[PDB]
């Protein structure tokens, strides 16, 4: 029909409401701040609860992304990477992640977050400098979305600019393409 | 009045502009001082009036001290100025600073006049009043007239340390301590009532500078000046020199003493202190109290973990009440807050080599002849032991026991040891 | 047009931070100037903005070769007071606007650091360190 | 200036009651992420659990979500004061001006619509009336079980109360003299019938 470029600009410019990114950042910052507050600063597995957060969010966001875009079910890692990089983030967060670090035989790749609106302004405490991720919700949302698109992936964070690394990378390695179900009529 | 203010922004903006633009002129201060004193000539009859006059004359004296410092080089206390290469000749008023003696008196007169004018501004302006007063105090300190300086600073003894003005506090406290120290007697002084002792005020100021100053290791001068120079029992809000955390919880240490290990970070003092006695208090929910304390401890410089022993214990739950250290002369206290719900328990630790008393219902008895049995595990050699037993009232106004058929007795204190003894009992009415 | 000291004070006259952008007794002098300055916000000598809903800037006073400027944030009670030297100013409107630009830059720094959603509730030891890091990053 | 999609924001802002309820479970569906088996639980399950848990845990989660909203409002305050630049003062005894600011700008920035008319006691309290209340405009259970709907949807009314409390904080009055309560007592006067039947009312007390 049309290129994913044209689709992303068309959907973003004239088919979605808008708000200030500062306020979204503020809300997510409040969530993470209070999770730190009410949990004795157990950064080892506040990330797990944030992962559950992100999974529950993404599993029900996918119904809206497909509602607007109306793409077919992705089958191969190349098309999944292209769609995630090019329109899936462009609709919601208005960013274009870059893709590098292709693994062997096209089973894994990495999302590079050039600009992260979830962390427009944060300076973590000293104890968090090598424990917390602060953006686990994003990869949780990605996994939850791909679950309903019916392809399982282990997704995790390799690096983050917040902790001190040069760039923020999210490995999204596929595990298996689980198949559609059939009635169990004997 | 509306004219007066607008005149003042007019003159302030004009003097600002002419000062910034008329630079490099050797006659700048010569022009400016006479300009200020002429411009001042129009306000002579309100709070705003006094404020404006005081501000203008403050500008006058500041330019005056700039000129005399530049032309003479004699430092007024320590206020340094930008050392401009070009020379300025403020010489036509070479009468008030021909000597360094009358110079200080003249500056003091100007400062006192300015203080009076500001103080006559109702009560909407206290800050510059206080700063100017301590400037008079520093002038007295420079002039070596410490008797007036200490009296003046007694008012603002400790104002700038709870307001988070740490550098101001550091100057005022160090100069106060130095002034108090040098002159011989200074044996009686009063702040706002009864005369507080010289030793008490001195050690208060010393401890304040120790807790306030933070220079890694160069506070050793103040440490030595404290422990070479100069008592009354004194308490203090400990927080500032020591911090305390409850490492782990209670465990056995010796035969018949509970023990709790705790670490405390000490950085108020630079060197080590031989504390004669330390005591941690654990209040009980009912109201009881106990103490954990290990005496004659040399507190290490920095972070150190020590075990506190206890002797009298009431098994159950406790909430921590107050921690304390007793140094020779002073008793630091830190009272923990209340309603924490962070209770620490003191369980019934049992050891073979430990003395205890066991009480129970008697094993063998006759019908309707109630009794009790007391034992003593490891009675062995014991210099002395006394055991007191009593009953608690339950209707909250009953006492279901008498240790007699005549009187309602509820106690019988032994005075001798025993390996096994049969206490008697008589029920009152029906209690199970 | 560097500043000699920068002072941030909150609503309750609790001095948040009196940074000096590096003599051993200089922080003393700048603190005295700041404490003297803090009074004029509650003073009838000079009328504050009270018009157009915009922070309005004025030159409040000047002592011992330090030109000190100030802002009262009406809607929060935040108070900014920073100093400058005699020997690094010309006094024309372009510099008067450049110093203003520095003022909004400082207030951006304070907003960002106080806006960090990891400050626990009130930790001054953390706020001071973060503000000091940002000010070192800028003035260097 | 940069923007983010209102849909993802609205959904995220909706979904803290499951967060505020499951954090309690962790304090007091198994699957593997990479090597260690984490547990995840749905959102509607936790909404029902909050609906029928017990009174003290319900109150704990209510105060929990109030704290969240307090942080959000207090923290967005400074941004709004910078950007819009209203004509307020630090402790203005004229509560009408503060309430006008909150009605005009805070809600315009959080939700898409200005809040509707407001009462004026002129002595004590104030009322803020919202019609159709964007975040929960698409909530429902059943054709008949409308009684359970309003009792189950209660905790979602806290985050704007927290927003109001936080905005009042850092603007003078602290969180010891001010108290606010949300409710459905507002009735649709004449507005067109939207999906949700009842508008909401925020009763704000300020001495
Ligand atoms: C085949 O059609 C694959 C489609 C790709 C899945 C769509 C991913 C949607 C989620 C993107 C991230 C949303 C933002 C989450 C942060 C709050």
């Amino acid at each position: 029909s049309r290129s994913l470029k044209a689709m992303g600009e068309e959907i973003w410019k004239n088919k979605t409401e808008k708000i200030n990114t500062e306020l979204f950042t503020l809300t997510y910052g409040s969530i993470v701040a209070q999770l730190c507050q009410d949990y004795e600063r157990d950064f080892n597995k506040v990330n797990d609860h944030l992962y559950s957060m992100g999974y529950n969010i993404g599993c029900r966001l996918i119904e809206d992304f497909l509602a607007r875009t109306a793409l077919p079910r992705c089958e191969n890692l190349v098309k999944t990477s292209e769609v995630l990089s090019k329109c899936a983030f462009k609709i919601f967060l208005n960013i274009t992640p870059n893709i590098t670090n292709w693994s062997h035989n096209k089973d894994t790749f990495s999302l590079i977050l050039d600009e992260n609106p979830l962390a427009d302004f944060v300076e973590l405490p000293m104890d968090a400098m090598k424990s917390l991720w602060y953006s686990n919700i994003l990869c949780g949302v990605l996994k939850g979305s791909l679950e309903m698109v019916q392809l399982d992936c282990d997704v995790w964070f390799v690096s983050d600019i917040l902790r001190g690394d040069s760039q923020t990378e999210i490995k999204v390695k596929l595990n298996r393409i689980l198949k559609d179900e059939i009635p169990i009529g004997e | 009045l509306t004219a007066f203010v607008g005149a003042f922004q007019l003159i302030k903006n004009f003097i600002e502009s002419i000062s910034i633009e008329y630079r490099k002129s050797v006659r700048l201060l010569e022009f400016k001082h006479y300009f200020i004193t002429s411009m001042l000539s129009y306000f002579e009859f309100n709070p705003l009036l006094c404020e404006i006059k005081a501000e203008l004359l403050m500008l006058k004296r500041d330019n005056w001290v700039q000129g005399v410092m530049a032309t003479s080089g004699y430092r007024l206390m320590d206020k340094n100025y930008p050392n401009s290469d070009v020379k300025y000749k403020f010489d036509l008023l070479k009468e008030t600073f021909v000597d360094e003696t009358v110079f200080q008196e003249n500056f003091l007169t100007l400062t006192k006049e300015i203080l009076s004018l500001f103080n006559k501004c109702e009560g909407k302006r206290q800050r510059i009043v206080d700063i100017l007063s301590i400037e008079i105090g520093l002038l007295y300190y420079q002039g070596k007239k410490y008797e007036e300086a200490v009296s003046l600073f007694l008012s603002c003894y400790e104002y700038y340390t709870q307001t988070n003005w740490n550098s101001i506090g550091l100057k005022i406290l160090q100069v106060f301590i130095d002034s108090l120290s040098h002159c011989p007697k200074l044996d009686v002084l009063q702040i706002d009532g009864e005369s507080v002792s010289a030793s008490a005020v001195l050690t208060n100021a010393f401890l304040n500078i120790l807790k306030l100053c933070k220079d890694n290791d160069s506070k050793e001068i103040w440490w030595k000046k404290f422990m070479d120079l100069q008592n009354i029992h004194l308490m203090y809000p400990l927080d500032g020199l020591f911090e305390v955390t409850l490492n782990s919880k209670v465990h056995l240490a010796r035969a018949n003493v509970s023990a709790i290990e705790v670490n405390l970070k000490s950085y108020g003092f630079p060197e080590d202190i031989s504390t004669k006695t330390m005591r941690l208090s654990l209040k009980n929910m009912g109201g009881d109290v106990i103490v954990f304390g290990a005496s004659d401890f040399l507190l290490k410089k920095g972070e150190n973990k020590l075990i506190l022993e206890c002797r009298d214990i009431m098994y159950g739950e406790f909430s921590l009440l107050s921690f304390e250290i007793i140094v020779e002369g002073i008793t630091f206290v830190k009272e923990f807050p209340e309603n924490q719900d962070e209770f620490i328990v003191v369980p019934e630790i049992y050891c073979k080599e430990s003395t205890k008393v066991l009480v129970k219902q008697a094993h063998n008895l006759n019908l309707g002849e109630y009794a009790l049995e007391l034992k003593s595990v490891q009675s062995d050699a014991l210099e002395s032991l006394q055991v007191e037993v009593e009953v608690q009232k339950n209707n909250m106004k009953n006492l279901p026991v008498s240790f007699s058929m005549d009187e309602i007795q509820a106690r019988k204190r032994y005075n001798t040891p025993f390996e096994n003894v049969r206490l008697e009992y008589y029920l009152l009415d029906q209690i199970t | 047009l560097r500043p000699c000291f920068v002072s941030l004070i909150d609503e309750s006259d609790k001095p948040i931070l009196i940074y000096v952008p590096n003599e051993m007794n200089d922080v003393l002098k700048y603190n005295v100037l700041s404490n003297i300055s803090l009074d004029y916000f509650e003073s009838a000598l000079v009328e504050w903005h009270s018009l157009d809903s915009k922070p309005l800037l004025k030159s409040i006073f000047q002592l011992e070769g330090v030109s000190v400027f100030a802002m009262l944030i009406k809607q929060t009670g935040l108070k900014i007071v920073i100093g400058f030297e005699q020997k690094s100013l010309s006094g024309a409107d372009d510099e008067f606007e450049a110093i203003n630009q520095i003022f909004e830059t400082v207030r951006k720094i304070y907003i960002r650091v106080k806006c960090n959603p990891l400050l626990v509730s009130g930790d001054e030891k953390s706020i001071i360190k973060s503000l000091e890091r940002k000010f070192d990053e800028l003035f260097i | 200036l940069p923007k983010v999609s209102q849909s993802v924001y609205q959904m995220l802002l909706n979904e803290m009651v499951p967060l505020a309820m499951g954090i309690e479970r962790q304090i007091s569906r198994l699957k593997i992420e990479e090597h260690h088996t984490v547990d995840i639980i749905r959102s509607h399950n936790l909404i029902h659990e909050l609906y029928k848990a017990d009174e003290e845990e319900k109150e704990k989660v209510l105060a929990r979500l109030r704290n969240i909203g307090f942080q959000i409002g207090l923290k967005l305050s400074e941004l709004l004061i910078f950007s819009n630049n209203p004509n307020l003062k630090f402790k203005e005894m004229d509560l009408l001006l503060i309430m006008k600011f909150i009605c005009r700008d805070v809600w315009k920035q959080i939700f898409g619509k200005q809040i509707d008319n407001l009462k004026t006691n002129h002595r004590g309290t104030f009322y803020l009336l919202d019609y159709d209340y964007r975040p929960i405009q698409s909530f429902s259970l059943e054709e008949d079980a409308k009684n359970e709907e309003l009792k189950m949807i209660e905790p979602f009314l806290e985050i704007p109360v927290g927003i109001i409390r936080g905005v009042l904080s850092s603007l003078g009055y602290s969180s010891e003299e001010v108290i606010c309560l949300a409710s459905f007592i507002d009735r649709p006067t004449d507005r067109p019938k939207t999906a949700f039947p009842k508008g909401v009312s925020f009763h704000v007390q300020v001495t």
